[PDB]
């Protein structure tokens, strides 16, 4: 155990092991999430696992409402997740106060990536073991997905997936966009874009879901919101009548 | 009293055909008492000229400050500062002291060593730029100077003629102000050379 | 709350090496190639868009950045380190120069300020050097066109042409063979594209290559008319289509 | 601030060992409130009965109990009180329980970001009544917290959780404040099974909409005696 | 900053160790001027000679330095030195005496040697200046913050060889043109390269300024070095 | 397990232990014995003072905190001074601001919280002293025991320091007797001195060995040393 | 000073006069009071001249950095929010009074800012000692849905009211047009109705007129 | 300035005139004095325009933050944030604010925060220089549980009287209706309300 | 008020300073030396506010002496006067400005010329053939405008000074109790001990 394993200084290879180890922490919760863009919306799906029957299921969540327009799904342990959520909210509220308009998705993402970059460079801060997926319908850019990781890296996606079985879902989606040739789901209502996401999660993970197995966030022009079990129940019935 | 009145003094700059001129009086006073017959108010940094009127302690200080900053400039940039740029550096330096200002009325003259165009400018005590192409005036006899200049001035004057005009402007405006005068120095500036003349004037 | 590493994390070793600077340079080596070439009437900087995922949209991640209207940059090494250096470089062009002389800094000076920011990551307590090398290309009235390299130590050197990152030794070779003091900007772009092909694994089109110039003033990019002595940025990021057009006659 | 090669924080995991080491404490959510109970190990006949209180109040409506390093818990409650005062000052309303949860949450999590601090050596069970019902929470040394139908921590956590699971099963339709108090006495008596070599004192508190007016009060006198008897009867 | 059992400062020693790999720099003081010559680090055809300064820096109008070590470290020190000279000029209306500037810079270096847990600056300087008190002057400073005065001196690689060669050929009555010759001979002999060509040198003088009574710093341009390399017979 | 884990108070052992704190606890066990006990009307501290030499003073173990409160120390003496000065201030602040005598219980909480911050801050040590705090407040006589871990418990009686286990077993045995000595200071002191006896491999406790303090219903906290203790040996 | 701002169907226009004064005296007969915050957001100021230029350059600089940071065109509401927060902080001590107008991705905008940090929105506005003369022209001729040409006419006429009736305003009219589609057009000296008449006589002196004491050439070089 | 807020059967209405003056000069005849700090929490401002805008901007910031973290804030919470800002900085603020809002629990509420920074919960509230002339009319004509149309009438009548007498008041009457239905903006031009 | 005159002849600079210290209605002392030697060849005289006067002088003296020892060298009159000016110029914008006016008289050894500097509390510096602070200037400047010659001897300069003091003794309302006179030339600084009736 040298110092190059314990703090964010370079190893002789040019690597930063603490950053690399922080990426490992993201899967620690064994949850898979995926995000897709509709024609005028953006949808995020995440598995919802409640092992203990002593838990109040309503309080178990990895999706956060950052602002009126921006949602965030987190892959990683809850405490680090809530640290990033709180900060993002504060940054979102501050941006609006100082600049007189709502903070865009991509701009909040860039800012959260910049915070992460600092923990990558300063010794006394550890990175956070989380990957952050930001979604909205940007007033200037249309539906948007931006994802940040412990490296301070971020980019925009047509669609994306995160978690242990990230690859299954990625290739599933890559295969879809290979066929359709466009960079979104050609569909008007968000209800149908949510159904699509659930379907392609089912085929990629080879698993059926009940209403309590899922967690859904929807971002439309000027609101991001989450679905309750019943809006999800209604969505599961719709997919069931054909597939 | 009013800090811009304690010591006296005037500065005027004019443009001509391929030249600039800048002049000042030589008086340094303490209210009614004239103290110094040799107090110059024009300075230069490379080919950039700066006259300053107002409180003499700030005249001296700002010369020292602009020597400092142009010296560093030349070292980092490996060229002498140009009139346009220097003007901006005066502005922001004065504005930096917005709520504790230097009580001065600076005046910038010079020729751009690349484009060759004559350049003059003026500032209030907090660094607001007066961008005028004909003449700029400053000091306890500025009303008298504005009058003289607005009457005597015409564009595109030959250096030898521009000399007469700026001298006459200064001399006669000086003589209507109790706190200015006591000698006068005039700089005629061309891209290639600079001539400096001490004028004969009323010593009262 | 409150740092326990108030000492330099880059210290000297018995042989005189500064380990963390070396290790950071190793990080640059592992990075995607980027290059700059200087012509008589312009400078070109180019690099490869090595995409993380095919599901990602690579236009939402620019490796080439405008620093001032007349200065642009590109890098090899760690992306996030670049991104923050760009923010700070842009800010420092304002705080240290534009807010003082009312004009944008000449290239060597902005480069000098970036170099300072990286130098400090080498000496201050509790930090590691930046894991990048930058190529900074620009123009200014009195110095003309220029290209500079800046390394994690804070050193900079002016280049006629150079490459950094992966295939940099081969590419520097290819450039020494091709460069001369009579090149037009079109020639330099052509040479830049060729040099980059030896480095590029996959597809080689205007969607996977990122290329910007410091050329003549673009008055159509200014955003306003009226002031005739304001002529527009010299920095111009070439479009996907403009690239593909020069790959057909390549 | 140190991640292991597989993405763990060993220091936090060791902090948990100090919690597992502590006295057992519990919290039960009823149809209109919350009940907290804790095991006070009587080390010696010299300890004054009823006079070494563990359950702490935050504001007027929140109860807190913890297992692990007791001082660490008082440090947290102190912080919780400062954090709730500040909320009330700006917003006039008493701090909602979820809002309070995250306050503690972020504080605890903060103590796992920096090499110059150690994580807290407690798990805290807390909650109370707000604008929209009863809330019960449990908070680990990592800063992880969730809502709970029922919660236990410390030495007797395993048998306590087993009893909590039974209640959730036999009573989906609610469960009263008065009943939950009794059950708390029972569950603490059963969980005391491990540490049976030393004697123990019971401590219960509750916060009920209809029983305490949404204020946190200590269970004392006849109600405590009733709940003790129920537990002593259901142990034999 | 700590001491070894030998009463040596580890980090200072290792800094000096680093400097002995840097291009050699030579300073020679004559009666009517000073010479600064230094060898650039093994470059390339594509390096822009014209717009490059890695070893020679103007401090004010009367003082220059030759650098051996980390350039970035040196730029940090050079900039504060420049500022210090301007403070002096503002305070006294006199150009700073060479020693005063040298002592200050040396004191900054010394500070890193004694507190703060920051690494020292990996830099050694050769200062070449003129002032109305000591005339022409040559000084050297290194990461310890020690400084000494010289008639001729070198820093960086091969100082051992270069010092011995300078010791042998230097004489007190030398004109500057003689000192230009000595410096280039000495670099020629101590180089680790096939030949000493113009593209691998930086060169400067501080003369009595053509014809005047004042002092002129001449930083040699590339083409000028090429000529002065022919005159001295190394082509 | 005990290896790389006892460097500072900011490190847990794989067992969940804080060794620095455990080592601070050992400085107590090393110190000279002192006993505290109370009835409903009074509370008593009895302390065995320790000289360095037969030419030296027997160093003080008892410090007064307010008119209604004081403590005995066992461990690092300088740490007791720092903690009692703070306790003196907290008692002071209570009087000045609220015209209120600080509850003995609240004194306990304040000490606990102060010790705690030193068990969690880098580059600072835990306190290395044990304390026995007695007072008479608005709910009568109290005795507290303070451990540098921050643990404070209210008791009827106790003892801390070397060989204290004897007295602690004694008081455990005598519980029902001494709790009832109401309105008789001299008998409660007698039981205290007798309790401290079960902790002597030392000797015959002398006029200079012994330090007694009392507080109660109508007696402010007062210290007895020398001739004034003679009547108890 | 007379500055105005008028909204039209497809954008916004600002205009000002070209006179600066030191009390009763005219310092610059043709100065530019129209300032750029970003390419499509422009600014006119009255009050302490230095304050209005400085607050314009400060906020202009920070808006450039925001624009680069965010990859977006600068918005007028950001220029406004930053100006007002800055001005407020200084409780009126920075005597800047500003009409700020521009087009951004959300449309066209016209705002006023007062030195204490209050703002208002409108379709037509004026500031400066000349404001009442121009406001009376605006209140007489402003209609909803003006064309570009009608807007330029109206704004130009308002500035003339100030030029002719307010002793604080004079000389020429500058205009800036900001249409939603196009680049902003700055029209320096749009009108020049105050040409100085030729003087009656030439005052050029015969050479030698001025008496000289001593003389010497000055060195620039080194 | 004439400003008021009235609670009625279904919610709350806010009204204001649209005149702003520096001296006897009308700087703005069409000011919007009704300021939203949350979907269904609005306020009326009086006093220094700079002060009340800066305050409103800060409150809106605090309630956006509140909402991200804790959900929808009560009107009481809005009022408290205003008070806090107004009380704590009473030495450098001339600010008179009326806070009005609607949620589903507490229904329609009005709070008034005058110059000192004190808070007052009231069935209706008037403020601004023009309010002084309508104290008698308002006290005489206000009833609890009025219909929407009745309330618009009361505000319209009151503010016309205030506009008639106070030279600092005038222009149009703006209103904002706050109910379960949502949010409604109203305007009334001089030719309507003068004829009353 | 306080009298502080100075005159630069060809080979020296003479300073003359009033000897009275007056507070209210009482003359507390009549042998006050309003001077500090800055270096072997530089003299400073001062007048102004009661405390600040000496405090400023001794402060300057400490600094110049420190320089001399650190450099084993004596600053030129011109350099000392710039250091003094800057100190006063910083002082005028501080919380409580030094209200002190000074004359600096020095013999520059490098140039072989005497030099006189007049500096007011604002930090206004000027090099002069003769100068004065306070009201005394209102009489002496015109006197010396008539009487002074650039090529005067040290003895001729003392005569000119004897004229200045006579005038002030005739016309000034205050009794300043004569002056202490000090010469600064190539051999350093010396006091003319006979002036009161010489
Ligand atoms: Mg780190
Ligand atoms: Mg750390
Ligand atoms: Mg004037
Ligand atoms: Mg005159
Ligand atoms: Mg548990
Ligand atoms: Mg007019
Ligand atoms: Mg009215």
């Amino acid at each position: 155990a040298g110092y190059d394993r314990h703090i964010t200084i370079f190893s002789p290879e040019g690597r930063l092991y603490q950053v690399e180890y922080a990426f490992k922490a993201t899967n620690q919760t064994n949850i898979n999430s995926l995000a897709v863009r509709g024609k005028d919306c953006t949808v995020v799906i995440s598995q919802k696992k409640v092992p203990d029957k002593l838990l109040d299921p309503t309080t178990v969540s990895y999706i956060f409402c950052i602002s009126r327009t921006i949602g965030m799904v987190v892959n990683g342990p809850i405490p680090d997740a809530r640290n990033a959520a709180l900060r993002a909210k504060a940054e979102a509220a501050e941006f609006r106060y100082k600049y007189g308009y709502d903070m865009p998705c991509d701009v909040l993402a860039k800012r959260m990536a910049n915070l992460s970059q600092i923990y990558t460079q300063r010794a006394y801060m550890r990175p956070l073991g989380v990957i952050l997926t930001f979604v909205s319908v940007d007033e200037e850019l249309g539906p948007s997905i931006y994802k940040t990781d412990p490296a301070g890296y971020y980019v925009g996606y047509k669609a994306t997936a995160t978690g242990p079985k990230q690859q299954e879902i990625t290739t599933n989606l890559e295969n879809h966009f290979k066929k359709s040739k466009i960079d979104h789901i050609n569909e008007e209502s968000w209800e149908k874009v949510v159904e699509f996401a659930i379907t392609h999660m089912i085929d990629a993970l080879g698993t059926e879901f009940s209403k309590n197995d899922l967690e859904v966030g929807v971002a439309t022009k000027d609101k991001f919101f989450t679905l309750s079990a019943e809006n999800i129940e209604e969505r599961l019935v719709a997919i069931a009548e054909q597939d | 009293s009013d800090p811009s009145s304690i010591n006296g003094g005037i500065v005027v700059a004019m443009t001509g055909k391929d030249c600039v001129a800048i002049a000042c009086d030589l008086r340094l006073g303490s209210q009614s008492l004239g103290v110094s017959n040799k107090f110059e108010k024009i300075f230069h940094y490379g080919h950039v000229f700066l006259g300053i009127t107002g409180l003499a302690t700030d005249v001296t200080t700002l010369n020292e400050m602009f020597r400092y900053k142009t010296n560093l400039y030349k070292l980092k940039e490996e060229r002498a500062i140009e009139p346009e740029t220097f003007t901006q550096l005066v502005s922001s330096s004065l504005y930096e002291r917005r709520f504790g200002p230097y009580f001065v009325g600076p005046v910038v003259a010079g020729i751009n060593s690349k484009s060759g165009k004559p350049f003059i400018a003026g500032f209030d005590l907090i660094g607001c730029i007066d961008e005028a192409k004909d003449f700029i005036v400053s000091g306890t006899a500025s009303d008298q100077l504005f009058g003289m200049c607005e009457s005597l001035y015409e564009p595109n004057l030959e250096p030898e003629d521009l000399f007469e005009t700026i001298s006459q402007a200064l001399l006669n405006a000086a003589d209507r102000d109790a706190l200015s005068g006591w000698g006068a120095v005039v700089y005629i500036i061309k891209k290639d050379e600079v001539v400096k003349r001490y004028l004969k004037m009323r010593q009262d | 709350m409150t740092d326990r590493y108030s000492f330099s994390l880059t210290t000297f070793s018995p042989s005189g090496k500064l380990g963390q600077i070396d290790y950071a340079l190793t990080a640059v080596k592992q990075g995607v190639t980027s290059l700059g070439i200087k012509a008589t009437n312009g400078v070109v900087i180019a690099t490869e868009k090595k995409s993380s995922s095919p599901l990602a949209m690579s236009e939402t991640l620019s490796k080439v950045s405008l620093l001032t209207p007349d200065i642009g940059a590109v890098y090899s090494g760690m992306g996030p380190d670049y991104r923050v250096l760009v923010d700070k470089s842009r800010k420092v062009a304002h705080t240290s120069y534009k807010r003082i002389y009312g004009e944008y800094p000449p290239t060597k000076l902005l480069v000098s300020e970036v170099a300072k920011i990286m130098q400090e990551a080498t000496q201050s307590g509790g930090v590691r050097p930046f894991g990048v090398s930058l190529l900074i290309a620009g123009h200014d009235e009195f110095n003309g066109f220029s290209l500079y390299q800046v390394d994690p130590s804070g050193s900079y050197f002016p280049w006629k042409a150079t490459a950094i990152g992966k295939g940099s030794v081969a590419a520097k070779t290819f450039l020494e063979k091709r460069w001369n003091d009579e090149l037009e900007l079109e020639d330099a772009i052509h040479i830049a594209l060729l040099t980059l092909k030896e480095s590029v694994e996959g597809e080689f089109n205007g969607d996977t290559i990122e290329l910007a110039i410091i050329g003549d003033e673009n008055p159509d990019l200014l955003g306003y008319t009226g002031i005739p002595t304001d002529k527009g940025p010299r920095f111009r990021k070439l479009t996907s289509q403009e690239i593909n057009d020069r790959l057909e006659a390549l | 601030s140190v991640f292991s090669p597989d993405g763990r924080n060993f220091q936090v995991e060791y902090a948990v060992k100090a919690v597992e080491n502590g006295t057992t404490s519990i919290g039960i959510k009823c149809n209109d409130g919350v009940v907290f109970a804790v095991e006070k190990l009587i080390t010696s006949k010299l300890l004054v009965p009823q006079k070494n209180v563990k359950i702490q109040v935050v504001d007027r409506h929140i109860g807190c109990v913890y297992s692990g390093l007791i001082p660490d818990g008082r440090h947290l409650v102190n912080r919780g009180r400062e954090e709730a005062a500040s909320f009330k000052k700006l917003y006039k309303t008493p701090i909602p329980i979820p809002a309070f949860a995250d306050r503690l949450g972020q504080y605890v999590q903060a103590h796992t970001l920096y090499n110059s601090v150690r994580p807290f050596g407690v798990s805290t069970i807390f909650g109370g009544v707000d604008k929209n019902g009863a809330h019960l929470y449990m908070l680990e040394p990592s800063g992880s917290y969730w809502g709970y139908k029922g919660a236990a921590t410390g030495k007797g956590r395993q048998s306590a959780k087993a009893e909590l699971e039974k209640l959730v099963d036999h009573h989906p339709e609610g469960l009263s404040a008065r009943e939950a108090v009794k059950q708390a006495a029972k569950i603490i008596y059963l969980a005391h099974e491990d540490n049976k070599e030393k004697d123990f004192e019971l401590e219960i508190s509750w916060c009920s909409l209809s029983e305490t007016n949404g204020l946190h009060k200590f269970v004392k006198g006849d109600l405590l005696q009733e709940a003790i008897d129920f537990a002593q009867k259901e142990i034999n | 900053t700590i001491f070894s059992p030998e009463g040596r400062l580890y980090q200072v020693e290792y800094a000096l160790e680093s400097i002995s790999h840097a291009g050699t720099a030579i300073g020679i003081m004559a009666s009517d001027g000073i010479v600064l010559a230094a060898e650039r680090k093994v470059t390339s055809t594509l390096l822009e000679q014209d717009t490059s300064t890695e070893k020679l820096y103007k401090l004010n109008d009367k003082i220059a330095v030759a650098v051996a070590g980390l350039t970035a470290d040196a730029e940090i020190l050079i900039n504060t030195a420049r500022i210090h000279a301007q403070n002096y000029l503002k305070t006294y209306n006199e150009d700073i005496p060479v020693e005063i500037l040298v002592r200050r810079l040396s004191d900054i270096k010394q500070g890193y040697t004694q507190h703060g847990g920051l690494r020292p600056f990996g830099v050694s300087f050769i200062y070449a200046g003129y002032d109305d008190r000591y005339g022409y002057q040559l000084y050297t400073s290194n990461p310890s913050g020690n400084y000494t005065g010289w008639k001729a001196i070198s820093v960086g690689a091969n100082t051992s060889a270069a010092q011995t060669l300078l010791q042998m050929d230097y004489k007190d009555d030398m004109k500057v043109d003689d000192a230009i010759e000595l410096a280039l001979k000495t670099l020629s002999k101590t180089t680790d390269s096939s030949a000493l060509t113009y593209d691998r040198l930086e060169f400067a003088t501080i003369r009595k300024g053509a014809n005047d009574g004042e002092v002129y710093q001449k930083i040699f341009k590339p083409q000028e070095i090429k000529d002065i390399l022919v005159k001295t017979g190394i082509t | 397990f005990r290896n790389n884990y006892d460097g500072d108070t900011v490190t847990f052992s794989p067992t969940g232990r804080l060794f620095q704190v455990e080592y601070a606890l050992e400085a107590i066990k090393q110190g000279s014995v002192t006993v505290g006990l109370r009835s409903n009307t009074h509370a008593v501290l009895v302390a065995l003072k320790r000289n360095a030499d037969e030419l030296s003073s027997y160093q003080k173990k008892i410090i007064k905190c307010d008119e209604h409160m004081g403590l005995s120390l066992a461990g690092l003496a300088p740490d007791a001074r720092v903690l009692s000065n703070y306790l003196r201030q907290q008692c002071n602040y209570s009087s000045l601001v609220f015209n209120r005598k600080l509850a003995v219980e609240r004194a306990g909480h304040l000490l606990c919280d102060k010790a705690q911050k030193n068990t969690q801050s880098y580059g600072g040590r835990p306190y290395g002293v044990g304390l026995l705090i007695i007072g008479y407040d608005k709910s009568g006589a109290h005795l507290l025991e303070f451990q540098p871990s921050g643990n404070v418990t209210e008791l009827y009686g106790t003892a801390i320091g070397a060989r204290s286990q004897g007295a602690k077993t004694y008081l455990e045995r005598t519980l029902d007797t001494f709790i009832k000595i109401d309105g008789n200071p001299d008998e409660l002191i007698k039981a205290g001195v007798e309790a401290i006896s079960q902790s002597l491999r030392d000797e015959s406790l002398t006029v200079d060995n012994l330090s007694i303090a009392i507080v109660g219903k109508d007696t402010p906290f007062t210290i007895y040393d020398g001739e004034a203790v003679a009547k108890y040996i | 000073t007379t500055i105005v701002g008028v909204k039209f169907n497809n954008g916004v226009v600002i205009a000002a006069d070209t006179r600066s004064t030191q009390g009763p005296i005219v310092a610059d007969k043709n100065c530019a009071k129209l300032h750029r915050i970003s390419p499509k957001i422009w600014c006119a100021g009255a009050g302490t001249a230095a304050d209005t230029e400085a607050v314009t350059q400060l906020i202009g600089s920070n808006i450039e950095l925001h624009s680069l940071y965010t990859s977006r065109e600068p918005r007028v509401v950001s220029a406004l929010q930053m100006l007002k927060q800055h001005l407020f902080k200084y409780q009126g001590h920075i005597g800047a009074y500003l009409i700020v107008a521009g087009v951004d991705p959300t449309g066209s905008h016209l705002f006023s800012i007062h030195a204490h940090g209050s703002t208002d929105v409108g379709y037509y506005l004026s500031l400066g000692s000349g404001s009442l003369a121009a406001m009376a022209v605006l209140e007489s001729h402003w209609k909803q849905d003006l064309t570009k040409e009608e807007a330029i006419k109206l704004a130009s006429d308002a500035i003339q009211a100030g030029i002719w009736n307010d002793l604080g305003s004079g000389s020429n009219v500058d205009v800036c047009v900001m249409e939603i589609g196009k680049d902003a057009e700055y029209l320096r000296n749009y009108l020049t109705p105050n040409v100085r008449e030729e003087k009656q006589k030439s005052y050029k002196f015969p050479r030698g007129t001025t008496a000289v004491l001593k003389e010497s050439i000055v060195n620039i070089c080194d | 300035t004439s400003i008021m807020a009235v609670t009625f059967k279904d919610g709350v209405i806010l009204g204001a005139d649209s005149r702003t003056t520096t001296g006897a000069y009308i700087a703005n005849r069409v000011t919007d004095k009704l300021t939203r700090v949350h979907d269904k929490i609005w306020c009326c401002r009086s006093g220094s325009a700079a002060d009340t805008q800066a305050i409103a901007d800060i409150v809106q910031y605090h309630l956006e933050l509140y909402t991200s973290q804790y959900g929808t804030p009560s009107t009481e919470t809005a009022a408290s944030v205003f008070k806090e800002l107004c009380y704590e900085n009473k030495d450098n603020l001339t600010a008179g604010i009326i806070v009005a809002g609607y949620d589903d629990k507490n229904k329609g509420e009005v709070y008034t925060i005058p110059l000192g920074g004190s808070v007052h919960k009231l069935p209706y509230a008037i403020a601004g220089s023009g309010s002084t002339f309508i104290y008698g009319y308002c006290d005489k004509n206000f009833r609890e549980n009025m219909s929407k149309e009745e309330t618009v009438d009361f505000i319209k009548h009151s503010l016309s009287q205030a506009i008639k007498w106070d030279g600092s008041s005038g222009g149009v009457i703006r209103m904002v209706v706050l109910t379960a239905a949502g949010v409604e903006r109203l305007i009334f031009y001089p030719d309507e309300y003068e004829q009353l | 008020m306080d009298i502080i005159l100075g005159i630069r002849v060809q080979d020296s600079v003479i300073l003359a300073s009033s000897k009275a210290v007056t507070r209210g209605i009482s003359v507390l002392k009549d042998s006050d030396d309003k001077t500090r030697q800055l270096s072997p060849h530089t003299l400073m005289s001062f007048a102004g506010e009661a405390g600040d006067t000496v405090q400023f002088a001794e402060y300057i003296q400490a600094n110049i002496q420190l320089y001399s020892i650190r450099e084993d060298y004596e600053l030129s009159p011109q350099a000392v006067s710039s250091f003094v000016r800057q100190e006063l110029a910083k002082s005028i914008r501080s919380r409580r400005p030094y209200q002190v006016n000074v004359l600096i008289g020095g013999y520059d050894k490098k140039k072989n010329k005497p030099e006189l500097y007049q500096i007011d509390y604002l930090g206004t510096k000027v090099e002069l053939p003769y100068g004065a602070h306070g009201y005394s200037g209102f009489y002496t400047f015109s006197l010396l405008d008539h009487h002074y010659r650039p090529d005067m001897t040290t003895e001729e300069g003392l005569d000119l000074l004897k004229l200045c003091v006579q005038e002030l003794e005739k016309r000034m309302p205050m009794d300043f109790k004569g002056v202490i006179v000090k010469i600064v030339d190539k051999d350093g600084i010396r006091q003319v001990d006979d002036f009161q009736a010489q």
